[PDB]
RNA sequence: AGGGGAUCGAAGAUGAUCAGAUACCGUCGUAGUCUUAACCAUAAACUAUGCCGACUAGGGAUCGGGUGGUGUUUUUUUAAUGACCCACUCGGCACCUUACGAGAAAUCAAAGUCUUUGGGUUCUGGGGGGAGUAUGGUCGCAAGGCUGAAACUUAAAGGAAUUG
């Protein structure tokens, strides 16, 4: 810790750092793609859900909002892109 | 330090720190100079022939000495796979 | 004398000084 | 640049891992963070022993380089390998200091302890920090055996190890003396192991 | 002749180092008062001040004397020391001993023009003994030493020809004023100008060149 | 920091605030209040003629003892009575 | 000049602590100040415990304890040497004896 | 009480240093010894110097004593500090590590004799 | 609130290089930082610097070579006559030999000597030595 | 001003105490203490330390929030909301070590980045007294608050630390 690389820092330390504290502030949030217990229709849901999102018809509960990433319900799928 | 006609006028020219490039003064007795020994084939270092480094009172005190050598050593070549340039 | 009690002492002085001046109506 | 053969000589590797010099401290002290490989759970942070070896290499070569072997000071007050500094010191010029340091030894030209070395080496930079202070008074460079938890102040190039007792300390001085006797000296045959026992450098009993 | 007890005293008494600038350059802790005697003959000492100080015994008091001396030549090697002792001339004596163990290099300089043997300092410098800052400014030639007579003497033996000064603090405390100005000139060579930007090999430290004749006999 | 405005437009806040604090300077105060022309026995002049009322010996302060031989004088231009010391040795005999 | 950086004892980011009454002087003193040493005693002590356990019914029984937390102001606590004077760096140590 | 002052101790301490082989556990002989190799202005002073330096002896014949060293002690010092084991690293065939320090082997480009747990 | 943005920079530069570090992270990045950083680097007192693009005002990374005593700023940025550059240069510069008072003229950022040859002038900015 | 009035308790009354004892200590006790409505606007109202922004150093405890723990524990998926452990990261009340620095020192992660003197901005101070007095104004029912001089006097006053 005298001379180091600020231009090319390791992502080992940079990914445990703060969202604003990376060399360029990144979003730490992602986007799912989800279905029902019984339905194929794919909802595009945000990783941290302030709203309680529904899958459209038959008025389901996909996720209950938290102080953070939404808490999903029982079982259903997810894909991070 | 030159002079009028180009005739050097000065009493002495001090030594930059190898780590900080900062002058080492006369009362700088905190400072340290390091002698690393050149070798022939299969070791057995040559007397009179050294690789030399200078670490002033500051860097030694502030705690970058061991690290500022590994920093320095690899470049002229001493060691490999020791000091990272990134944390 | 105590700081505090010098205060009380002149706070009495200013009362008497107001009163004597009052007699000038 | 160093010839290939000076590489860690894998037979020596398991001698290290037998002496447990790979077992670091339970706290890091960020100047020692480049000297760690990873942290085993249940408390140990493993030292890279190749960086360790490359230090003994660099340590030696500087110990070697010092023109006169007699003033190169090897200091230990620690009964956990104070002994090794007598063994190291006979195998080189190396005037040892083993036991209490008697402060004012490098300063204070009167005292019976006076010295003016061009190099100083220390087992434990904490309990030997007395002399480390006096180092920077007289300009003397310094080598040390530094655990992960151990002070980084005023020590020049220094060697990581366990120094929680016994082997690692002696194992390094034994390795140090061996390596400084190999470098220049009379050992040669660098591939050839030493007859001398590493446990000769181990403090004993009762 | 003296009886050198230290590793440097050998290389001195032998005749193997003829200038202090070597002892300076490698930052060598001169421990022997006679070392700098040889290297610098005719090094002029002036006694600045003598004053008594008073402690108490298990009842009454204690009396002894503080001595303030400056040793320099004209060429930029200067020292300053304070010794306090029982006798007076003993304090003066041992004062000059400590004054010599302190002597220090000086980076001199020109004003606007490099003609003819630098008359001034390199940059502006300052140094502070507690509460007292003495600050040195590069005057031109013919200006002389602008400073209080107490410092002017130090800057004389410092080998300063022309200089400017500014002081902030308790100046009537003399022992702190000279120590302040002593930090000042004793800085200029630590001030890195573009002259000294020039890269250098790290000259080889005669301590190990003469290592033979050095170590104890 | 520095607690005082450096802004390029701040001249008046500076020019004023100094004009305000100058009042703390004793010498400056006296000049504006006209202290000498009012509160001083001399008019603010360097000398005053006056006439002696009574010869006055005055005891000295600690740690001294002697009689200081002064006089009471009534300034002509003024009328203000003032006490002045008569110096040297036995010059009190010179004034009546 | 400041003697302590707790100044008398620890507040550090509040405006008040409702003061407590001394168990000796009755002197008032903030709860954040005011030396408090919890004191539990044997209900019996002395050699009483022997002939008391003798004189009692119940098999072997068990012994209750009095529970009191005494609060002390400085002036009293020092006089009664619940606490004593220490040196410049001795005062520093907060470790309980 | 019976405490002996420094002139005594600082003598007896320096006697055993340079005279150890010629010194004994017998006081009365060391008394006669003290009159030869040393000079002591008064008789009574000598007996105390002898009396402690034999007490200093009977402890140095019972074990190493802190304040002083000498020839014969520093000799068996070098002698008695020798002993090596027959073999000690032996070790029992491979070497025992727990998984991680072993990765360092698979890191540095080495093999060794690997036993994990 | 952050009011200079340049002085916030030259401080971070001046700070670390006086603690021995070789590299410094500046943010945000003024084009006036850049022009200053230029005259610094071209006169040697610093190393080479690499602009960094956020979608924000952007960062910088400056390599420190040592050898730099002080980089600084004059706020407020005074109006300076031409004859009055001499009385500035004598003030904050270490010696008449070297050192740089850096202004901002209508011709743009430069040092005091570069100003002298062109015979221009403007508001003051900072200093380098 | 009503309501209230348990306790404690100015004034006071006493008993003791002392050469005296208008007190400290003891018994009683008015206002007060509590409340409602309305004033008052002072406290060592203290961290005796302005606010905003940046920068420079290590260390463990802890409060709140978030992220990762195919870590842990209690039930009857030993899976599920919890609590616990561990690592990371903001934001807190503090604390420790070092002095990188700073200071007259005591000390200070700011009280640093200050004669290499300027990021922005608000307030105050200019020897000790006299004196927070006099006067005017203003606010208050009043006690008082806010504002706030001068004449004159004086060589010290003061801070920190040291030895006694
Ligand atoms: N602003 C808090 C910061 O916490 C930082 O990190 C601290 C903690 O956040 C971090 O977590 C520690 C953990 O290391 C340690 N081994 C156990 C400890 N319980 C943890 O702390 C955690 O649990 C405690 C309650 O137990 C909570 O109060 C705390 O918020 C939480 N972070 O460990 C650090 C303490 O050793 C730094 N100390 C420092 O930047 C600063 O103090
Ligand atoms: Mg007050
Ligand atoms: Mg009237
Ligand atoms: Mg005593
Ligand atoms: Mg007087
Ligand atoms: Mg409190
Ligand atoms: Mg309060
Ligand atoms: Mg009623
Ligand atoms: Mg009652
Ligand atoms: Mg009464
Ligand atoms: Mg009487
Ligand atoms: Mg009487
Ligand atoms: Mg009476
Ligand atoms: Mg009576
Ligand atoms: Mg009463
Ligand atoms: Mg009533
Ligand atoms: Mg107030
Ligand atoms: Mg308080
Ligand atoms: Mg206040
Ligand atoms: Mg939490
Ligand atoms: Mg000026
Ligand atoms: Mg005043
Ligand atoms: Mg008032
Ligand atoms: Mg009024
Ligand atoms: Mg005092
Ligand atoms: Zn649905
Ligand atoms: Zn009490």
């Amino acid at each position: 810790v005298l001379v180091q690389d600020l231009l090319h820092p390791t992502a080992a330390s940079e990914a445990r750092k703060h969202k604003l504290k990376t060399l360029v502030q990144g979003p730490r949030s992602y986007f799912l793609d989800v279905k029902c217990p019984g339905c194929l229709n794919i909802t595009t849901v945000f990783s941290h859900a302030q709203t309680a999102v529904t899958c459209e018809s038959c008025s389901t509960i996909l996720c209950t909002p938290t102080g953070g990433k939404a808490k999903l319900s029982e079982g259903t799928s997810f894909r991070r892109k | 330090m030159e002079n009028d006609k180009g005739q050097l006028v000065e009493l002495y020219v001090p030594r930059k720190c190898s780590a900080t490039n900062r002058i080492i003064k006369a009362d700088d007795h905190a400072s340290v100079q390091i002698n690393v020994a050149k070798v022939d084939e299969e070791g057995r270092a040559i007397p009179g022939e050294y690789v030399t480094y200078a670490l002033s009172g500051y860097v030694r005190s502030r705690g970058e000495s061991d690290d500022s050598l590994n920093r320095l050593a690899q470049n002229d070549g001493l060691l490999k796979n020791v000091w990272s340039y990134s944390r | 004398m105590r700081a505090k009690w010098r205060k009380k002492r002149t706070r009495r002085l200013k009362r008497k000084r107001r009163k004597v001046r009052a007699r000038s109506k | 640049s160093l010839p290939a053969t000076f590489d860690l000589t894998p037979e020596d590797a398991q001698l290290l891992l037998a002496a447990n010099t790979h077992l670091g401290a339970r706290n890091v002290q960020v100047h020692q963070e480049p000297y760690v490989f990873n942290a085993r759970p249940d408390g140990v942070h493993v030292i890279n022993v190749g960086k360790t070896w490359e230090k003994l290499v660099l340590a030696a070569r500087i110990i070697a380089a010092i023109p006169n072997p007699e003033d190169v000071v090897a200091i230990s007050s620690r009964t956990f390998g104070q002994r090794a500094v007598l063994k190291f010191a006979a195998h080189t010029g190396a005037t040892p200091i083993a036991g209490r340091f008697t402060p004012g030894s490098f300063t204070n030209y009167i005292t019976r302890s006076f010295k003016e070395p061009r190099l100083v080496i220390v087992t434990d930079p904490r309990s030997d920090a007395q002399a480390i202070k006096e180092a920077s008074y007289v300009n003397i460079p310094v080598i040390a055996l530094t655990d992960l938890d151990s002070p980084s102040e005023f020590v020049d190039v220094a060697i990581p190890c366990n120094n929680r007792g016994k082997h690692s300390i002696g194992l390094i001085w034994y390795l140090l003396a061996r390596e400084v006797l190999r470098l220049r000296g009379a050992l040669v045959d660098r591939t050839q192991p030493w007859s001398i026992m590493p446990d000769l450098y181990f403090y004993r009993d009762p | 002749g003296w009886v050198p007890v230290t590793k440097l005293g050998r290389l001195v008494k032998a005749g193997k180092i003829t200038t202090i600038e070597e002892i300076f350059l490698h930052s060598l802790p001169v421990k022997e008062f006679q070392i700098i005697d040889t290297l610098l003959p005719g090094l002029q000492d002036e006694v600045m001040n003598i004053k008594p100080v008073q402690k108490q015994t298990r009842a009454g008091q204690r009396t002894r004397f503080k001595a303030v001396v400056v040793v320099g030549d004209s060429n930029g090697h200067v020292g300053l020391g304070i010794k306090t002792a029982k006798e007076v001339a003993g304090a003066i004596r041992a004062g000059i001993i400590i004054a010599k163990l302190s002597v220090i290099p000086i980076r001199r300089g020109y004003w606007g023009t490099n003609l003819g043997q630098p008359h001034s300092l390199a940059t502006k410098t300052t140094g502070k003994c507690g509460s007292v800052t003495v600050r040195l400014i590069p005057a031109p030639r013919g200006s002389g030493i602008v400073a209080s007579p107490a410092v002017k003497k130090l800057l004389q033996l410092a080998g300063v020809e022309d200089v400017y000064t500014q002081s902030n603090g308790k100046t009537r405390t003399l022992e702190n004023t000279l120590k302040a100005a002593f930090v000042a000139i004793g800085n200029t060579y630590g001030f890195l100008t573009p002259n000294l930007w020039a890269e250098q090999p790290l000259p080889v430290s005669p301590l190990d060149i003469y290592s033979d004749e050095a170590s104890a006999q | 920091g520095k607690g005082k405005p450096r802004g390029l437009n701040s001249a008046r806040k500076l020019r004023v605030h100094r004009r305000n604090n100058r009042w703390a300077e004793n010498n400056y105060k006296k000049r504006l209040l006209g202290t000498a022309f009012k509160s001083s026995p001399f008019g603010g002049s360097s000398h005053a003629k006056g006439i002696v009322l009574e010869k006055l010996g005055i005891e000295s302060k600690q740690p001294n003892s002697a009689i200081r031989k002064c006089v009471r004088v009534q300034l002509i231009k003024n009328g203000k009575k003032v006490t002045a010391f008569v110096p040297n040795d036995g010059c009190l005999n010179f004034v009546d | 000049p400041k003697k302590r950086a707790s100044n008398g004892r620890n507040k550090k980011g509040r405006g008040h602590v409702k003061p407590v009454r001394c168990v000796n002087c009755s002197k008032s003193i903030p709860k954040d100040k005011a030396i408090k040493r919890m004191a539990i005693r044997n209900i019996v002590e002395a050699a009483a415990v022997r002939d008391l356990s003798e004189a009692s019914v119940y098999p072997e029984y068990a012994l209750p304890k009095t529970y009191n937390k005494l609060h002390y102001c400085v002036s009293c606590a020092i006089h009664a040497r619940i606490v004593r004077v220490r040196s410049r760096e001795d005062r520093k140590n907060r470790a309980p004896p | 009480g019976r405490v002996r002052t420094k002139t005594v101790k600082r003598a007896s301490k320096a006697l055993i240093e340079r005279y150890y082989p010629k010194l004994t556990l017998d006081f009365q002989t060391n008394k006669r010894l003290c009159d030869e190799i040393a000079t002591i202005q008064s008789k009574r002073l000598r007996n105390k110097i002898a009396g402690y330096t034999t007490h200093l002896m009977k402890r140095i014949q019972k074990g190493p004593v802190r304040g002083i060293s000498f020839k014969l002690q520093e000799e068996e010092r070098e002698r008695k500090d020798q002993y090596v084991p027959e073999v000690s690293a032996r070790s029992n065939g491979v070497l025992n590590v727990d998984n991680q320090t072993s990765d360092l082997v698979k890191s540095l480009g080495l093999k060794l004799p690997l036993s994990v747990i | 609130t952050r009011s200079s943005v340049l002085a916030d920079a030259l401080n971070a530069i001046n700070n670390a290089e006086k603690t021995g570090k070789r590299q410094v992270l500046i943010r945000p990045s003024s084009k006036v930082i850049i022009k200053f950083l230029q005259v610094m680097q071209k006169h040697g007192y610093i190393g080479e610097f690499e602009y960094i693009d956020d979608h924000r005002s952007g960062k910088i990374v400056v390599q420190l070579n040592g050898r730099l005593n002080k980089c600084g700023v004059i706020s407020p940025r005074f109006n300076v006559k031409i004859g009055d550059i001499e009385k500035w240069t004598a003030n904050l510069l270490p010696a008449r030999q070297f050192g740089y008072v850096i202004l901002t003229t209508s011709a743009g950022i430069m040092d005091h000597e570069e100003a002298r040859r062109k015979h221009v002038s403007g508001k003051i900015l900072g200093f380098v030595y």
